[PDB]
């Protein structure tokens, strides 16, 4: 009942933001690049695309990890496996018995349950 | 060493690209096209058909050939050109029976 | 001083407003232009001015209060056509105590450069 | 015009590898030793195609 | 193949509702009409007297169609079988 | 009892959220991955490798 | 062809609950109408009793639709079999 | 042709349901009046006496559309079969 | 798989109310093209009769949209079997 | 003709969806109340005391209509079979 | 399981309803187009010359919308059995 | 007369999908009273605090409207044999 | 009397569409937050940072219900048979 | 119980006016975008330059989503028996 | 009592329609952000850069709604027969 109390300037908002946009200077000052060897595909229209040019920041953090740069690539082979197994699937040839026989996740089979 | 100018020479071939392929459209449309030229470009043309085969390998899935190709699959549309005729011979006289029917039905009680 | 008048047209920075007899009540700024009035005779008479507040009451007495008020006979595009340029080269001179300036300029002589053509 | 239209129909066969031509070249950019690349843009100087020289 | 026609009598009047759910869809712009007119003379009474004829004449348009609406209604009834 | 109401409220909701956002994304991106399979032309890392990631 | 005469019975009272959907459209005109008449009246008291006829006026005709929509519902049943 | 009679009983809730999507439609335009009222009175507190004869006006008579289409789908049930 | 052909002639009706439902949809478009003109002309009297040919036009095209939704309505039926 | 009564039972259950569907529809209606009632007070702070008996007034009547468009969907579904 | 093909040609025209109540839909768009080319003229007329050109882009294409929604509808019964 | 009853398990659902259609309009009500939230802080940061219970109370009792209408989707679907 | 119990199987995949056309009607009032946060700090920038708070609250309710309108429609395909 | 598949051929056309209903509703947000447009420059003239970018940005994505509207409806009748 | 399962394929396509139905409507509040942000810089052109996040923000938020509801009519159709 009436407390009378005097502003608080650490309840205030005039921080957040600002440290927020010097986290991101810091991260897009490392997209800094010099211009031997600098090549960039841009659009058919002659304008630069969006992710083209923010690669060099996410590689050059790459450059500065120390395992993930390592490991984070041995999930990619799986990808090509995928890749050609697909391929070799859309194909593939089958007996005409066994797939009337035992359909693989087809509806109203009563072996399944429904 | 070689990982290292393996990797830096990326741009250069990417920048290079387009430039390579200008000079080819300009060398051929204005025919100033030479021996040594044309011996780059025809060993483009067999890597190219090289790639083109294995390319095939690669889309069918299969290391020998296609599948679901031969006259065991291409007899298939003649065996469903039989079966719905067939089926439209059946269907023709089995609709007619019912047509009988129903007319005797409807001029017996309507 | 309280002169009968038709209607009276004016600027703003919303844009252009027109004021008639018994308008509703309602104030805000002038901005930086031309003003239009027309008497009951027909007849018009403009002035620049330099800014401002304008009242418009109920019953019908419009009070405006401005920095400055020359009608546009004693302008001319001549002398303003030369400040155009000086005030782009203030606008694109690379300064903040510049820059303003050029703009502030360029924001007068626009609605003089688009009124005198 | 004519190039508009051959820029408009070409644009989605174009742009399809562009991505990891961007990528590749900005990871090169990044990661390989910034005197590699000075010695391509020099072979480069001497009209020479660096990839074959690093592959010799 | 087999024809069987029919006519259902109970679709003489749905439609008569589904016409009549949109009868009042133009009062709205009935009323933004004479929002319109009414704020414009607040604003302007002067001006009061040269958008009368407005005003009647953007009620009359807008009133027309809910009119149109209204009459397929009636005459879906009194005229059908 | 309000409050009860409240936290019941808010923790079906996240679970709400998470589910239905992961489930709708799987799907989209499994969608994707069919027109591309279907399209070999298409079936290329198009955004990038590391652009759709980090996005 | 074959011929069926159907008579839905059922139907005499679904368009009933389409109409009372379209009732209650007109209200936001309804509401907008008296909301135009007092902003006016705030911004300009004296053209407060000029503008008061057109508040009425607007107010009856937006109803008046609606009143018509109303008026098919209760014509739907008490006639109709 | 023949003539089939069907008396679809369960028409008579499925009404019931059609009219009551359209009880909430005016309670926009109900507490649109209000809201006006509010702004008029923030506008000039002074007025705010003679604005709420047509407030309420304008009030209840939206309102009351809301009551003809309640009323319809509770007269729907307790005596149709 | 068995084929019977049928002709519903109850749905000749049924499309007519409900393109008689979207024939009120263009009338708050009218309205908003009348108090467009409305309050541009409060805005600024001297406008007024070099804004009015868009006046017309901004009708007249909505309202054709209003003709089409109700042309097919009234051609679905005197026509139709 | 012949009469072939049904009883369709799972009609007991449609409506009370589209009940459901219009007790939304007032909430926009709630909602603008206090949003009236907020830049009201932010028009005038002191005001905020006078207008909030006018406030829940439009509160709870907008709130009323959705509780009986509430009503029906409980009332149509725990007694009837 | 038994399979009874059928071919419903009434609902050839049911359709053609859905898509005229689609066709007024983008006047509230071409209404507001031209309604801001007024209002954008009436707060600055000298600049009223070269929003002519955004203001036909906005109706072309709004109107395209709505005639391409017409033309299923009217594809849809000239051709169709 | 002959008595054909029926029962539509169809029907659980239908109404389950028309609330649920009917569950997103108090969502604009939310940002409604949020937004005028928004407006009365910035033209008065001073009454930032008076209006927060206004904040809460106008998002609680119209989420609640959004949850009523949810919870006879679900409780149309889970409960009903 | 008799009883013919049915179980209609497209109930199933029809409910899915009938809420798939409510889950875009909250996106609407979604964006109303962000506008306004825009505008109000457009009227005030350094009040930007307190309001930021009320602007993502305002966007986690409103998308809620468009999830909860989402949810049914998932509830009812990959469950029921 | 008994299993009677049914193949509803008239579905095939009837979902195009259900989609074709949808195609007008963006093209009020892509008029909304440019008077919107119009308005901010007749606001400022010297910053039209900097949003004509992000005014012909979802003018052409807004119709992306009706595109897409579009696209169900043409894609179900040309490919579909 | 007696059972009869019926699967009506035919309705494998009417909810898609629906669900094209409900792509539309987030499209307004798609351009309601860039119609924000073009105001925005248009009252503030210094905070055109402070304010361009949230824009691109808000634009994806209702895109997305857009196109979760999408996902229902394309799931709808190319995998249940
Ligand atoms: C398709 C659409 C509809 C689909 C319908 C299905 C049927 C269609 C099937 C596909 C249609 C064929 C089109 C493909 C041909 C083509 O490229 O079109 C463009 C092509 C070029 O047109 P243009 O006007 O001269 O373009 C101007 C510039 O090139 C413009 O320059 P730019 O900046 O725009 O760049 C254009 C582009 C293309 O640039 C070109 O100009 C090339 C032109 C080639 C000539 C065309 C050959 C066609 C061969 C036919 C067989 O540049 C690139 O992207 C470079 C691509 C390089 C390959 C990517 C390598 C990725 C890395 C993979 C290896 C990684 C290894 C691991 C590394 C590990 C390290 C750690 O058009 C044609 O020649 C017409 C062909 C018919
Ligand atoms: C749009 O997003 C706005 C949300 O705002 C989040 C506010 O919180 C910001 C917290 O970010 C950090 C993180 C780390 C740090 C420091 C630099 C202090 C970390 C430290 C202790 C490692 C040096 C400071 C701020
Ligand atoms: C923890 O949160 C911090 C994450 O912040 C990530 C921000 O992501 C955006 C960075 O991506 C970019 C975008 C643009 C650019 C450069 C392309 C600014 C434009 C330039 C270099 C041409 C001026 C660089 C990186
Ligand atoms: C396996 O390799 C087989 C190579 O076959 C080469 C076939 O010869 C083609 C030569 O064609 C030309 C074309 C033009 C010319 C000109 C006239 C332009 C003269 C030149 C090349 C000396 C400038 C000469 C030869
Ligand atoms: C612009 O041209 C680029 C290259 O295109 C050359 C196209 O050549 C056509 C090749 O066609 C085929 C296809 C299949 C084969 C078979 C299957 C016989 C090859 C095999 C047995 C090695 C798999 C051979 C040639
Ligand atoms: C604390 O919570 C209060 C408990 O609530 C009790 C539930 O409501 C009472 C329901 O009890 C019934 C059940 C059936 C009936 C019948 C079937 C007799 C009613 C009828 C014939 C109208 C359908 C009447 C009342």
């Amino acid at each position: 009942a009436a407390p009378a109390e005097k502003p608080d300037p650490a309840l205030d908002a005039t921080k957040a933001l600002p440290k927020a946009l010097e986290e991101v200077e810091f991260f897009q000052s490392y997209a800094v690049r010099r211009k031997t060897g600098f090549h960039l595909f841009n659009r058919a229209t002659g304008s630069p695309t969006i992710v083209g040019p923010m690669f060099y920041n996410l590689y050059n953090f790459v450059r500065i990890g120390r395992v993930s740069k390592y490991v984070c690539w041995l999930s990619l082979p799986l990808v090509f496996q995928r890749m050609w197994m697909k391929n070799r699937a859309t194909g593939m040839e089958y007996d005409i018995d066994l797939e009337n026989y035992a359909p693989f996740e087809a509806k109203k089979n009563p072996m399944h349950g429904h | 060493e070689f990982w290292q100018m393996y990797l830096a020479c990326w741009p250069y071939r990417f920048r290079n690209t387009v430039v390579e392929w200008e000079t080819c459209k300009a060398k051929v449309l204005k025919g100033s096209v030479d021996l040594q030229d044309i011996v780059d470009l025809l060993y483009l043309l067999a890597w190219a058909y090289l790639f083109w085969i294995l390319g095939e390998i690669y889309g069918r899935g299969s290391l020998y050939g296609y599948r679901f190709d031969g006259e065991i699959h291409r007899q298939e549309a003649q065996n469903v050109i039989l079966y719905k005729e067939k089926e439209a011979q059946e269907m023709a006289v089995v609709m007619e029976k019912l047509e009988k029917e129903i007319q005797e039905w409807l001029k017996t009680m309507e | 001083k309280q002169e009968p008048v038709a209607a009276i047209t004016i600027r703003t920075n919303e844009g252009e407003m027109g004021v008639l007899a018994g308008h509703e009540y309602t104030v805000q700024q002038l901005a930086p232009g031309i003003l239009e009035v027309e008497y009951e005779g027909g007849k018009k008479d403009q002035y620049v001015i330099s800014g401002g507040f304008a009242h418009v009451n109920d019953t019908g007495v419009v009070d405006i209060n401005t920095v400055e008020a020359v009608p546009l006979e004693e302008i001319d595009h001549e002398k303003l056509a030369k400040a155009l340029e000086e005030a782009r080269a203030k606008s694109q001179s690379p300064d903040e105590a510049v820059r303003i300036q050029g703009e502030i300029a360029l924001e007068i002589f626009e609605p003089l450069e688009a009124a005198l053509h | 015009s004519l190039a508009k239209v051959w820029m408009y129909a070409s644009w989605i066969p174009r742009g399809i590898p562009k991505a990891m031509a961007n990528e590749l070249s900005s990871a090169a950019a990044a990661l390989a030793h910034p005197e590699a690349i000075a010695r391509v843009a020099q072979l480069e100087s001497q009209g020479k195609n660096p990839y074959r020289v690093a592959r010799a | 193949a087999i024809a069987y026609e029919v006519t259902v009598n109970g679709a003489n009047l749905i439609g008569a509702g589904m016409a009549a759910s949109g009868v009042g869809v133009p009062a709205i712009g009935v009323a933004m009409c004479f929002s319109s007119y009414m704020l414009a003379a607040a604003r302007q009474p002067n001006m009061s007297a040269k958008l009368l004829p407005y005003c009647i004449l953007g009620f009359a348009l807008s009133e027309a169609l809910a009119l149109f609406t209204l009459l397929i209604a009636l005459l879906e009834l009194f005229v059908f079988s | 009892m309000n409050w009860l109401y409240q936290m019941i409220y808010y923790g079906v909701r996240m679970w709400l959220v998470f589910v239905l956002h992961s489930f709708s994304l799987g799907s989209f991106g499994e969608l994707i991955t069919v027109i591309t399979d279907n399209n070999l032309i298409f079936n290329v890392f198009y955004i990038g490798l590391l652009g759709l990631g980090f996005i």
